[PDB]
């Protein structure tokens, strides 16, 4: 349950990512594929190779959906219904995977926004990715 | 799978009573009904639109029987799950692209199915032994993923 | 979210549970302790022996709470807010544990309501317990 | 653990650069802050009400270095985390009643602390190796639970 501080915290953090968001998106994916190889079962059609253009492409799309969730922190459900639809009815990614990708994005952020990746900010982003995860899996059944 | 011997007789004893054919169609159809995202692998199976479409779907039943038959053979090699399932492990990874989390879901469904069937006979300690077995089988199946 | 059918399914299965709710609660707990021994770390103060009255006593409490969520299926956040507070702030049970008890409750009901425990009812029940678990962990952070 | 040598070398090398004092207090503080329910075991540390209260807390900080200290030794026995943590395993189980899920949570916090610390240098591949370590450690520590 996103508190006022949380939202301010994520808006801040997210705020500093800025034009590197697509970059961090692709990096977060890369880390997930290497650290949790089972996640690769969802991208058999992707070139999962290092610095793959698909991986970069996808990193950007994911990074752009996060930005949008950040802009709409207040109305995620809505801001993201298309995306919960998509994941619920077409992609059908197992919900345990959302935790892995959220972790990889936290690790991506920390590595790159060390100043900003404070114990409080860290707590905020974790909750934030958790509710995005929740939104995205809300329509599964 | 490190089961007490007491745990494997228990396992083995019950298993002795299962109708694999029928329990396999029941566990697989329940998986698809309770965790509908698992239908992602069976588009070619037809109509999985409702519980009866899934449960009575002859391809679900036919697949359920092969899955449980393979499970059934693992039960004979408790000692070596991982070898027993290695080529299935690699197939599910490399060819079918199944997230191994599906193996864990099926194991839980399977436990509910044995309970449904054996009732009282599926005691807490019999369930604890099957919990280790299905966890052991999911781990063996997930073993060759990369 | 619980559909009308889900709600019907749950009132029906829970209806049949009836008078046995407590005894099923106590068995769901024993199942849990036995199958997922790490859950015992939360009940260091209980007699966790077979037929332990602490267990029988706790099973009714859990069964009562679920009966109450079924009774207020349309207002569970509120029906259970006191228990969410409890678990969030005092007990501090790690969330993964809720899945373990849910599963042992589903097993218990399966073991006792063979005629009711149909695929569709099993689907509804799992969604219900997942909803109850979500309610109980909603105030964790 | 199925740490590969380039993996084992990768672990070892970054580890060597670690200020345990600091990384251990940071790791435990962030755990208590991100996953507040873990505070349940540390009421006696005092005040944990705020992230600052937590980060500032000397005993969180002293318990953080002792935990990282123990972790740090296990890294000498990667080969055998299990026997290396067995007594700590029973302890965590029989005296401290700690749910092993906490070990997992600490593991992931630790990985975030290391990236934070090492930035650039904590590459996907180095994170992959540490993931395997922290999972190995959590498993060795959960191993004696009963
Ligand atoms: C942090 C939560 C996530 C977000 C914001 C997210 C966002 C997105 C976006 C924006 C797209 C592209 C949709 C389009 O084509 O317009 C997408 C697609 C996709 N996502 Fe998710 N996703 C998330 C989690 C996951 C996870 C955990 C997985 C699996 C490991 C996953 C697997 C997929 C796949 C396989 C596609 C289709 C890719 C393709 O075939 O191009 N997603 N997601
Ligand atoms: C106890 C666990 C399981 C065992 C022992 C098992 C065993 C089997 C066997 C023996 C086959 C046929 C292999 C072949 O065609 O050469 C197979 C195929 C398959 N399995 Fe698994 N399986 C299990 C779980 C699962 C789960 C949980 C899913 C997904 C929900 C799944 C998805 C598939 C698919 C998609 C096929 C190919 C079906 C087709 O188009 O022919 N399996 N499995
Ligand atoms: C949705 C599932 C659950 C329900 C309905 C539930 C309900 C309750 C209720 C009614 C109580 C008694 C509070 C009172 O004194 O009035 C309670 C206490 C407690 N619960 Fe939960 N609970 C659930 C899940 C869990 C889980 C998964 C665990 C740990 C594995 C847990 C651990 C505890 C403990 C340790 C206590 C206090 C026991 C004592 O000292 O008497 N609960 N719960
Ligand atoms: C993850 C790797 C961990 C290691 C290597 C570890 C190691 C240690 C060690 C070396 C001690 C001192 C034991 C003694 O000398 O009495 C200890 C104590 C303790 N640990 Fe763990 N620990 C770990 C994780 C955790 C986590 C995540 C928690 C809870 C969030 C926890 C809870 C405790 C408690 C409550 C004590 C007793 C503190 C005291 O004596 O006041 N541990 N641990
Ligand atoms: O690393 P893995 O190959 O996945 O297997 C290891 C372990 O082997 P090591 O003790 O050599 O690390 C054991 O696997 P098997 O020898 O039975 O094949 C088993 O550990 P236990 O003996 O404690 O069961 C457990 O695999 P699983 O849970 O899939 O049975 C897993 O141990 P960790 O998860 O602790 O690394």
């Amino acid at each position: 349950v996103l508190s006022p501080a949380d939202k301010t915290n994520v808006k801040a953090a997210w705020g500093k990512v800025g034009a590197h968001a697509g970059e961090y998106g692709a990096e977060a994916l890369e880390r997930m594929f290497l650290s949790f190889p089972t996640t690769k079962t969802y991208f058999p059609h992707f070139d999962l190779s290092h610095g793959s253009a698909q991986v970069k492409g996808h990193g950007k799309k994911v990074a752009d959906a996060l930005t949008n969730a950040v802009a709409h922190v207040d109305d995620m459900p809505n801001a993201l219904s298309a995306l919960s639809d998509l994941h619920a009815h077409k992609l059908r990614v197992d919900p345990v995977n959302f935790k892995l990708l959220s972790h990889c994005l936290l690790v991506t952020l920390a590595a790159h926004l060390p100043a900003e990746f404070t114990p409080a900010v860290h707590a905020s982003l974790d909750k934030f990715l958790a509710s995005v995860s929740t939104v995205l899996t809300s329509k599964y059944r | 799978v490190h089961l007490t011997p007491e745990e494997k007789s228990a396992v083995t004893a019950l298993w002795g009573k299962v109708n694999v054919d029928e329990v396999g169609g029941e566990a697989l159809g329940r998986l698809l009904v309770v965790y509908p995202w698992t239908q992602r692998f069976f588009e070619s199976f037809g109509d999985l639109s409702t519980p009866d479409a899934v449960m009575g779907n002859p391809k679900v039943k036919a697949h359920g029987k092969k899955v449980l038959g393979a499970f059934s053979d693992g039960l004979a090699h408790l000692d070596n799950l991982k070898g027993t399932f290695a080529t299935l492990s690699e197939l599910h990874c490399d060819k079918l692209h199944v997230d191994p989390e599906n193996f864990r879901l099926l194991g839980n469904v399977l436990v509910c199915v044995l309970a449904h069937h054996f009732g009282k006979e599926f005691t807490p300690p019999v369930q604890a032994a099957y919990q280790k077995v299905v966890a052991g089988v999911a781990n063996a199946l997930a073993h060759k993923y990369h």
